[PDB]
């Protein structure tokens, strides 16, 4: 009936010292809006709130942060100049005031940003598929095929499977969340799997297409590109496998 | 035998800003606390010395929970505005008054919450402290929300449970003053009317509580023809002043009688006109 | 002590 | 509906020409709360008068003690001036210690 | 002083099971709502329940139910038949009014919930997968094992995925997955 909290935009990339304004829309007519922030073993951190129109108050975390309330409808939350400390999920929340104490919190979906030294180590996916082994057909009757999107930064990609150019999600299992090819490093590119399993007959058949998909979110139009290697713009890459009966 | 009583008054003035709450709370006849949206201060304040002794969390506590139902309070004068379709030129009035009441034996005997709107029952909780009553349309609104939000639940919690654990231990800090009996210091005065009728008053004065029956007798017998009471009046210092009158025929003074009950009289007193 | 106030409005 | 306000004017302690005391003008059984209430020596406004926290009776009407330090004299009138949207014109009623 | 405190960070339960959610929250506040939210994989803050000061107990909510002792300023949850699904993080919380009067919020760090199926008939082993388009480019895949056993590493910079939960609903059936890949061994991996 009622959207509830939208926020945009759902995935940026900075360089250290630009800025952003994150924004957040509720169509439910609520008084009090709040900026969180969650990190790994801090879970959930006030930034800034506002109990009403025009005016705004510090959380637990305002330094860095600038916010304005002007209309009750939306609550904008600015980065002036980013730091890599702000590279987080931020979440925008609403709440119906007085009329209603008891009144939980409604959150939306998050923003994922990341902030980094420099944007030439923004890097788009790499995609392969790989066959499903011919052991696993004459010991199980099954198919497991398997993506792997790797080189890339930020970590700011969704997977998806395509059989004969329609979406699947029935014998899908993609990773939680990208890990890191060199997880000592700040500024680590990602890698992310994915794997499809199927009959084996499905796979045997050469009728049947697999696309592996990635959807990577990298550098909008507005930043400078100095560098020489394709601009690592949002873009999809994929990877795709005919079926064999060989 | 003694209560507890908070009264809430919520004003709008359309224009001129946000609602005027002004809330004060009572132990028997005894004001000991009060909250007023205008004031400098913005703090719930004492107003009995044997009050003034609770610590800072205690003024906390009491300034916040009284701030978050003034702010429901503000919103509530706008859905009843909704629900009466009145117009945002003229002031109304939510007041509400809840409480306890223990017996000597310090255990609940009564709850009570009601709300009115423009002077008028709005919304009352029942003795079963589990059931409402709406006095208009309106209220059968708020009823169903306060239904399904279980309201009454709540107002139940507090009154048989934190009203009265409270209402004792305010009755222990201001045993000296909350269960003083001060009895009514008496007089009775003479007012020719006419040259055949003459109005006898009979006066108490400096009593607490305020709880006091004047009755007059003619002869030796009930009388309440051509009987006067006067409002109960507060005097300033806590204690409470009333008084009763009779019109008599002239000559005829001697056989009235002023009698006077209240509870710091071991035996009910007795005035007659002396001239 | 007051009473908390109400988790809903009228 | 509107109720419009009882006034009692009385001393604290019984009048004593010479002696301290506090002149009290009780306002009750009125509605809404908005009322002005001035107490008068010889027709004249005094300044430095205080009013009781507003609070209500059983019937939802609303009650108002009004005060201040004053002296009596053989001499000197005292009285109370009433102002409520009830009120044609704001109501006097004198001060009567003989009362 | 409000605190809420999860203490665990971390659960894990095979499904048809039921698991409870240890919270403790820590106010002086008289007034207070305690809540709890839940956040799968997708990242959203999902409302769960509240239960206010003066409420009773127990609180049964389809196959959630709540166990709410003020004595001991505890506020645990339980899901009965626990399905993977229900796997996320789970968040306690509570509210109490601010010094405007407005309810404000503290939320515990959350506790994460693994509901792992049931292999009613493991058959452990590794495979190798060859490119689709002839890199000689290999990577290792260990499927059908145990859900109690669990996934490490051996020859670093070598990458290993933890394990993944994926159901072929029309055969009714599910299985454990981890996959490996190196730069430069199929088997002697896992170990």
């Amino acid at each position: 009936m009622n959207a509830g909290v939208t926020q945009t935009p759902k995935f940026r990339v900075l360089k250290t010292g630009q800025s952003m304004t994150l924004l957040c829309a509720q169509d439910m007519n609520h008084e009090y809006m709040y900026w969180y922030r969650q990190d790994p073993g801090m879970g959930l951190r006030l930034i800034h709130y506002s109990v009403g129109e025009g005016t705004t108050a510090k959380g637990e975390v305002p330094d860095g942060y600038n916010v304005s309330r002007l209309k009750k409808q939306n609550f904008l939350l600015g980065l002036e100049s980013a730091a890599p400390s702000q590279t987080s999920v931020y979440f925008c929340a609403s709440k119906v005031g007085p009329g209603q104490h008891n009144s939980p919190l409604h959150f939306g979906n998050g923003t994922r940003l990341t902030v980094t030294e420099d944007l030439n180590k923004v890097f788009p996916p790499e995609v392969a598929v790989f066959e499903p082994s011919e052991a696993e057909i004459s010991h199980t009757q099954k198919a497991t095929l398997v993506c792997l999107a790797t080189g890339f930064y930020p970590d700011h990609v969704e997977l998806s499977w395509w059989v004969n150019g329609k979406e699947v999600h029935s014998g899908v299992c993609t990773d939680p969340q990208p890990l890191k090819e060199q997880p000592a490093l700040n500024d680590s590119r990602y890698a992310l799997s994915s794997r499809l399993r199927v009959s084996a007959t499905f796979w045997q058949d050469p009728r049947n297409h697999f696309r592996c998909q990635v959807q990577f979110y990298g550098l909008s139009e507005n930043d400078e590109w100095t560098q020489d290697r394709a601009k690592p713009v949002t873009q999809i890459v994929s990877a795709e496998a005919w079926g064999r009966a060989d | 035998s003694h209560s507890m009583r908070y009264f809430y008054t919520s004003v709008s003035r359309p224009g001129r800003g946000e609602p005027r709450f002004i809330a004060v709370g009572y132990v028997d006849d005894t004001q000991f606390v009060r909250f007023d949206s205008d004031a400098a201060s913005q703090r719930m304040e004492p107003r009995a010395p044997w009050i003034e002794q609770e610590g800072p969390e205690y003024w906390d506590q009491e300034t916040r929970n009284v701030k978050a139902q003034s702010q429901t309070d503000r919103v509530d004068l706008g859905t009843l505005r909704g629900y009466y379709n009145q117009s945002e030129d003229g002031s109304h009035t939510i007041q509400i008054m809840y409480g306890c009441d223990v017996g000597p034996d310090g255990r609940f005997l009564r709850g009570y919450r009601q709300d009115a709107y423009d002077g008028k029952d709005y919304i009352a909780l029942n003795e079963d402290l589990r059931s409402w009553t709406a006095a208009d349309m309106a209220a059968q609104i708020t009823k169903r929300k306060w239904e399904a939000a279980h309201a009454a639940e709540q107002q139940r919690a507090y009154l048989e449970g934190r009203c009265v654990e409270w209402l004792r231990r305010y009755l222990e800090n201001g045993k000296e003053t909350l269960q003083r009996t001060d009895p009514p210091k008496t007089h009775m005065t003479h007012h020719p009317i006419s040259d055949h009728e003459a109005t006898l008053r009979c006066w108490a004065l400096g009593f607490y509580p305020a709880e006091i029956t004047l009755t007059w007798q003619r002869d030796g017998e009930d009388q309440t023809q051509d009987t006067e009471l006067v409002e109960t009046r507060p005097a300033g210092d806590g204690t409470f002043q009333k008084w009763a009158a009779v019109v008599v025929p002239s000559g005829e003074e001697q056989r009235y009688t002023c009698h006077v009950q209240h509870e710091g009289l071991p035996k009910p007193l007795t005035l007659r006109w002396e001239p | 002590v007051v009473v908390g106030a109400g988790g809903v409005g009228k | 509906i509107q109720r419009t306000p009882k006034i009692q004017v009385y001393s604290r302690h019984p009048a004593e020409n010479g002696k301290s005391n506090f002149l009290n003008c009780y306002v009750s059984g009125f509605h809404p709360s908005d009322i002005e209430v001035d107490l008068l020596k010889n027709g004249e406004r005094i300044e430095k008068v205080e009013h009781s926290d507003l609070s209500f009776s059983k019937d939802w009407s609303f009650y108002l003690l009004y005060y201040t330090e004053f002296t009596p004299t053989e001499k000197d009138e005292y009285a109370c001036r009433v102002n409520h949207v009830t009120l044609s014109q704001p109501k006097i009623v004198k001060w009567d210690r003989d009362m | 002083a409000q605190k809420v405190t999860q203490a665990q960070t971390e659960i894990s339960v095979v499904e048809k099971e039921d698991v409870t959610l240890d919270c403790v929250y820590e106010t002086r506040d008289t007034a207070y709502y305690l809540f709890w939210y839940k956040q799968p994989p997708s990242g959203e803050l999902v409302f769960l329940i509240r239960q206010p000061w003066w409420g009773e107990q127990n609180e049964i909510s389809g196959r959630y139910s709540w166990n709410f002792q003020k004595s001991t300023s505890s506020f645990n949850f339980t899901i009965t038949a626990s399905q993977v699904v229900d796997s996320a993080v789970y968040f306690c919380a509570m509210s109490v009014p601010s010094g405007d009067g407005s309810y404000q919020f503290t939320f515990g760090k959350g506790t994460k919930l693994s509901v792992i199926p049931n292999i009613q008939n493991p058959d452990p082993a590794v495979y190798q997968l060859r490119d689709s388009k002839s890199s000689d480019k290999s990577v290792c895949l260990f499927t059908d094992f145990d859900s109690q056993t669990n996934v490490s590493q051996s020859k670093d910079s070598v990458y290993i995925t933890d394990k993944c939960v994926l159901d072929m609903r029309s055969m009714d059936f599910k299985s454990n997955s981890a996959v490996a890949w190196s730069n430069k061994a199929c088997a002697n991996a896992f170990n």
